[PDB]
């Protein structure tokens, strides 16, 4: 339920994370990964050291995606719809994961941009990525 | 038992630079605002509609210390979490009936707002520890739910 | 029975009262006052030779109430609502509405089943924990005639439920609720705002929506032929006037998945009952959306009295 | 709509004593006569349910089958004793609950639970302490749980007991008491050089016992250096000159400001009833060895 | 005497009523309608503890 | 109409799937592809299910609708065609993927081992149908390695490398399993092992030197 002042936020503090984004993406990865050691099992060939190259390499992708779904915030559905079935029809991947993905990812951006994450930024941007987790995941059976 | 005690050593020690005074009412103010159902429970708090005045309010701010207060009161001994919040798992579950999933959420605002305050200190292995002295919190004060 | 104390210069013949026990309602035309006779079976004047019959309480529960968030059910205020779990765990809502039939969607039944399964493959998987914990073995699952316009399925029990003060039927109103600004209360069995399963029951009054703006929410427009899918989680709700909107609370809360099933129900405070006005039928709504679809009751009364009649 | 403390002012105007608890239906005993109020609530504050508001005057709505009753604590049999310590005053704490006998729940026992219990009973209560000594767990329901009491009551009934016939917490832990007229107390340093470096050896009613690691530090170990007269102190470990016997029993230390002259004026200390495997004894080394 | 039919999840309250013997009438005012109660004494509203008896 | 018929294969016994529903041909998705379901797919052919595999052999994705997609058999069925399938005519596969079937009579497949001084131990080299290939490295562990040696009858297995001494051919078709318990004789008795219709780049081809060597 973004408002229009919410997707404003959303978009300028997108925009303040900038180059950054894939680095943030891959971090926030490599710390959901460590802090929830049950999210592994749905990674089965994927090097889950520390530093890896594929972990850098997702978190890229991840941010990339998010940063087109920001582009197109009035319609999400159809910018994440290859993403949705992918998550959902193949992976069978647990809605229960995603609330853990955004709230690592939330702390990675607070903790590498605190001077930004005003509460009314705060606010704006988990609701932005609430409704990212309940696109991908609104066709899980 | 729970912590290993290097873990142990990391958490005690970021523990003392908190300022008690404004990280608590921080994590509260966040909380009625990111999830604006527990508005319902802090009625006696008077203006809570608008963020600002959320964060500006007094009372939830005193609030905020007495929530650090017993936080730091259960890291004390981790076997006594039973015992330890006891006593206040019955006011949360007889009188205010605090759903035990809001234990859940505040615990990992609380992270995000120790992220917010640290910056870089904040090292992944440190918040794992902390997300397991969390959800240790969120279950010990829920155990009294039956 | 009991022997009578003798008394001088009389014979006795006997006339007993029958009465329900409590959480029950008698149903016999006569008072009830059985006579013994020569026969030597017991016999009112209007019931005959028939045993009166006592039958569950409607909508009366004992405590009286006043997801994503929710007040927490703690004086258990929701008896009729009944948890059904699938293969994988996937946990979902039922309410109850006759002593031995229960109420669901279609598609809680396809689940890990193709979209024509028979009702033979559903049935020995779903486990059903209407109660506290009570588990119970069901014996058929009926579908909806048209499970692509209505998704509505009932479920029989193999033997009727006790009513106790944690477990009680809501029967069907007579006339129709769903006029906007009805607010109802839901009970939900489903996800979370962490979205995990949620191990309490809870609760949340939702207010009616004018079914105007939900559809062009949703669908677009009125008017089929500019019909788009526009839909903010990507999943087309089944939309037509069997079906009302709620939208959200006062404090911004909702259902996510795992809560189809559940009714939505309303007090009628001049008869202090409680009535189903509609079934949620699409809960992927959750925080995104503005509006959940439900299944109006009213539309599915007449098939529901067909199906328990047989 | 009856209620807890609506019951407290029911058994209040008997004047008889406290009530367990508030009890519908009246199971004990059928209902006679006509009835005044119906659906009854009453805040607690009035003295008299006449003070206290009625929902209906003259009139009840509820059949004298589903009118309810009242059980007051001061007509159940119960009588608060010891058993299995050392002596009468130390020991495990025993309920009797409709006639059955029960132990009391360590959570939410505290020092000043532990000074009711005390004067209760009936020997002296200078010094007091929230274990119990020497007794092992008891079998039975445990009637009360989380007891949380101001400490100027004179009965743990009257005190804020959460509900009787809880029984949450498991059976091997089970409240207990120390009444002490501060005599029998003594502290001691064995296994070292000097008086003053060794392991710190406990000795309550002639029960010897040591000292668990769990908080033990140097703050806290000003208090026994100083207690015994030896200055402050240096180390937590010393040299081993002699080898100490073995006990059973551990003296649980909470937390202390570290300027208290003597060990037992520290806030909660428990003597008995635990046991901490993991950690081992506590030892300490004075200044003036 | 015989139980009364049982009835699903009902309870039955016992009650015997007293017939005057041939020849008498009822000297009691109370018709004699006795109900079984739980302490085992049937028991008529109208002639209470005293039992009905009938006169010529 | 059913008919579901192995193309691209060295033999009838053994190829890629096609399936033809409604009248049109297509390919299944090796996802859900399961031994037991390939034992039944062995008897609508009529092959011998003595051995069987569910590996696709030297064959290429070609081009059609997945008609079948996560099809479920457990071996006491009449038909794969009976076995529950996830939609129909609903994919969201890769199209190069291709559910295989291989139906070998049993006196097809030989285990030798070649590059070696001695015969116990070289490259492992697997010879099915007259098809040469090899062994990538996956699951491959001692205890399974000791089955290998087991079956040539050169006793135990005690380490992975070999001493190179003749170079050999190289191959493309290429076999790879998951585990092996270890109680066994011979490789075939290991379940659900593939043969063909995927490379390793990753991974290189098994080596071994028995205790016989
Ligand atoms: C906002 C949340 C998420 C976003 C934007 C996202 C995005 C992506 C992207 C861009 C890919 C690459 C797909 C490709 O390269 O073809 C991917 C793949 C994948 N996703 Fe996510 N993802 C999210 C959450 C999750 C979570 C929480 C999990 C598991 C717990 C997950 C499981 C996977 C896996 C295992 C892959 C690997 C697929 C492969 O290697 O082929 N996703 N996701
Ligand atoms: C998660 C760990 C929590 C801790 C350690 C904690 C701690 C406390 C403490 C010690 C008090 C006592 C204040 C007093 O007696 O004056 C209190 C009061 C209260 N707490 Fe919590 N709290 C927690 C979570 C929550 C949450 C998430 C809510 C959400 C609404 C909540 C609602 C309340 C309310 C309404 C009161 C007021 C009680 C009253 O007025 O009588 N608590 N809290
Ligand atoms: C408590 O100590 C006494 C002697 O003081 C002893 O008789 C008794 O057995 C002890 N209780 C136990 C070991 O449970
Ligand atoms: C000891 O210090 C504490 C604070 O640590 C203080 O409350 C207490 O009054 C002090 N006692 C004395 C006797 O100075
Ligand atoms: C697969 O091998 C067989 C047997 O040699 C051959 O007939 C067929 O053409 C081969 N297919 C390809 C694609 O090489
Ligand atoms: C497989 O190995 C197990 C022990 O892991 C053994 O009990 C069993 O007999 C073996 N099966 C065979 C050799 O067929
Ligand atoms: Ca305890
Ligand atoms: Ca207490
Ligand atoms: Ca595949
Ligand atoms: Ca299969």
């Amino acid at each position: 339920v973004l408002s229009p002042a919410d997707k404003t936020n959303v978009k300028a503090a997108w925009g303040k994370v900038g180059a950054h984004a894939g680095e943030y993406g891959a971090e926030a990865l490599e710390r959901m990964f460590l802090s929830f050691p049950t999210t592994k099992t749905y990674f089965p060939h994927f090097d889950l050291s520390h530093g890896s190259a594929q972990v850098k390499g997702h978190g890229k992708k991840v941010a990339d995606a998010l940063t087109n779904a920001v582009a197109h915030v009035d319609d999400m559905p159809n910018a994440l719809s290859a993403l949705s079935d992918l998550h959902a029809h193949k992976l069978r991947v647990d809605p229960v994961n995603f609330k853990l993905l955004s709230h690592c990812l939330l702390v990675t951006l607070a903790a590498h941009l605190p001077a930004e994450f005003t509460p009314a930024v705060h606010a704006s941007l988990d609701k932005f990525l609430a409704s990212v987790s309940t696109v991908l995941t609104s066709k899980y059976r | 038992v729970h912590l290993t005690p290097e873990e142990k050593s990391a958490v005690t020690a970021l523990w003392g630079k908190v300022n008690v005074d404004e990280v608590g009412g921080e994590a509260l103010g966040r909380l009625l605002v990111v999830y604006p159902w527990t508005q319902r429970f802090f009625e006696s708090f008077g203006d809570l509609s608008t963020p600002d005045a959320v964060m500006g309010n007094p009372k939830v701010k005193a609030h905020g210390k007495k929530v650090l207060g017993a936080f730091s009161d259960g890291l004390a001994h981790l076997d006594n979490l039973k015992g330890t919040f006891a006593t206040l798992s019955e006011l949360h579950c007889d009188k205010l009936h605090v759903d035990p999933e809001n234990f859940r959420l505040l615990g990992n605002v609380l992270v995000c707002v120790l992220a917010h305050h640290f910056g870089k200190e904040f090292t992944p292995p440190v918040q794992a520890a902390y997300q397991k002295v969390v959800a240790g919190v969120a279950n010990a004060l829920a155990h009294k739910y039956h | 029975c009991p022997k009578p104390p003798e008394i001088a210069h009389g014979y006795v013949e006997h006339s007993v009262r029958y009465q329900c026990k409590n959480y029950y309602k008698l149903r016999t035309e006569g008072d009830g006052v059985y006579t013994l006779n020569n026969e030597k079976q017991w016999i009112n004047k209007a019931v005959g030779d028939k045993l009166p019959e006592c039958e569950a309480v409607c909508g009366k529960p004992k405590n009286p109430a006043n997801i994503l968030g929710g007040h927490l059910d703690a004086k258990g205020s929701f008896p009729w609502q009944a948890k059904m779990v699938s293969h994988h765990n996937l946990t979902t809502g039922a309410t109850l509405i006759n002593e031995q039939w229960l109420l669901t969607t279609a598609k809680n039944l396809f689940l890990n089943h193709s979209e024509n399964a028979t009702a033979k493959d559903i049935a020995p998987t779903l486990t059903l924990y209407v109660g506290k914990k009570q588990l119970v073995e069901i014996e058929k699952v009926v579908l909806h005639p048209n499970y692509s316009q209505v998704d509505i399925g009932l479920i029989k029990l193999k033997q009727k439920v006790s009513v106790n003060e944690r477990v009680m039927p809501i029967c069907l109103p007579s006339k129709d609720y769903a006029e906007v600004g009805r607010v109802g209360y839901v009970s939900g069995w489903g996800r979370n705002a962490n979205f995990k399963f949620t191990d309490h029951l809870k609760y949340v009054m939702l207010p009616v929506a004018d079914q105007d703006q939900c559809i062009r929410h949703y669908e677009g427009s009125t008017v089929p032929e500019k019909k788009t899918p526009k839909s903010p989680v990507g999943v087309q709700p089944i939309l037509n006037e069997h079906t009302f909107c709620a939208g959200m609370s006062k404090y911004q809360e909702d259902t996510c998945y795992g809560d189809a099933g559940s009714a939505f129900a309303v007090h009628d405070l001049e008869e202090d009952t409680w009535y189903a006005t509609g079934i949620l039928s699409f809960d992927k709504s959750c925080a995104v959306a503005e509006y959940g679809v439900y299944v109006k009751v009213t539309s599915i009364q007449d098939w529901v009295q067909k199906t328990i009649a047989e | 709509n009856f209620n807890i403390d609506h019951a407290s002012v029911i058994c209040r105007q008997l004047e008889c004593g406290s009530a367990v608890s508030f009890s519908g239906s009246s199971n004990f005993g059928e209902g006679s006569g006509p009835i005044w109020f119906d659906d009854l609530i009453c805040n607690g504050n009035e003295s008299a349910l006449w003070n206290c508001k009625h929902q209906g005057w003259g009139k009840h709505n509820c059949d004298h089958a589903e009118d309810a009753g009242v059980i007051c604590s001061k007509g159940a049999d119960l009588s608060l004793r010891l058993v299995d310590g050392v002596t009468e005053c130390s020991g495990r704490l025993e309920v009797r609950f409709q006639g059955e006998w029960g132990t009391i729940c360590d959570d939410g026992w505290d020092s000043y639970d532990a000074a009711v219990a005390c004067k209760q009973l009936g020997c002296p209560t200078a010094v007091t302490a929230i274990g119990r000594v020497n007794a092992s767990k008891g079998f039975g329901h445990i009637w009360l749980d989380s007891v949380s009491c101001q400490g100027h009551e004179p009965a743990i009934w009257q005190c804020k007991h959460h509900e009787w016939g809880k029984h949450y917490c498991n059976h091997n832990e089970d409240a207990g008491v120390t009444c002490s007229d501060g005599s029998d107390l003594e502290l001691r340093l064995r296994g070292g050089g000097s008086r003053c470096a060794g392991t710190v050896e406990v000795e309550i009613q002639r029960l010897l016992g040591k000292v668990c690691d769990r908080g033990w530090g140097l703050k806290e170990a000003d208090v026994v250096c100083r207690q015994l007269g030896c200055g402050s102190a240096l180390k937590t470990s010393y040299q081993v000159y002699s080898k100490i016997q073995a006990t059973n029993t551990w003296l649980f230390l909470s937390s202390c400001n570290g300027n208290e002259t003597s060990l037992w004026d520290c806030k909660n200390w428990q003597w008995g009833g635990l046991t901490c495997d993991h950690y081992e004894e506590a030892k300490i080394t004075c200044s003036a060895h």
